[PDB]
């Protein structure tokens, strides 16, 4: 994790970029499998902006097993309190399985943000939480 | 490490 230093600059914009920083290292920290990325997108009445967000294969376990499975989740400022944006990112090797929980695209449903917000939960418990489901039910099991 | 995804049953 070296381009963690040069991660915190390829934002220097975030309301928090410690906390931010430090919020996604911990996460990394507790995973170690996800990764923080970088994009820009055009957002201010279109207008290039840096964002931030997760990605990786982590480690969901079984019944007597643990996988791997991708998730990418766009990570916010700071507002309204947690990123809502958090959908699996799979293959074209896997196969998607339709739920309550995911439709198709691989988007993770249900309300969450509109939910919890205890808020209590952090960016880590957010992952978590999906880790919890994602490990629960096949996300997007895939194939021999 | 490769995703995959764990397979059911």
């Amino acid at each position: 994790a070296v381009s963690e230093s040069q991660l915190k600059k390829m934002v220097s914009k975030y309301k928090y970029r410690d906390l931010t920083v430090r919020e996604t290292v911990n996460v990394i920290t507790l995973y170690k499998d996800l990764k923080p990325v970088l994009d820009s997108y055009v957002f201010n009445d279109g207008s290039s902006r840096e964002l931030m967000n997760l990605t990786g294969t982590i480690p969901v376990p079984y019944r007597g097993n643990t996988y791997n499975i991708p998730i990418c989740l766009w990570l916010l400022d700071t507002y309204p309190y947690n990123p809502p944006i958090c959908f699996v990112k799979p293959t074209s090797s896997m196969t998607i399985k339709t739920g309550k929980h995911v439709d198709a695209n691989g988007k993770i449903y249900l309300p969450y943000l509109h939910e919890w917000k205890h808020p209590q939960s952090d960016l880590l418990g957010l992952i978590q939480v999906m880790i919890v489901v994602f490990g629960d039910e096949p996300p997007v099991f895939s194939r021999p | 490490p490769e995703p995959t995804a764990p397979p059911e049953e």
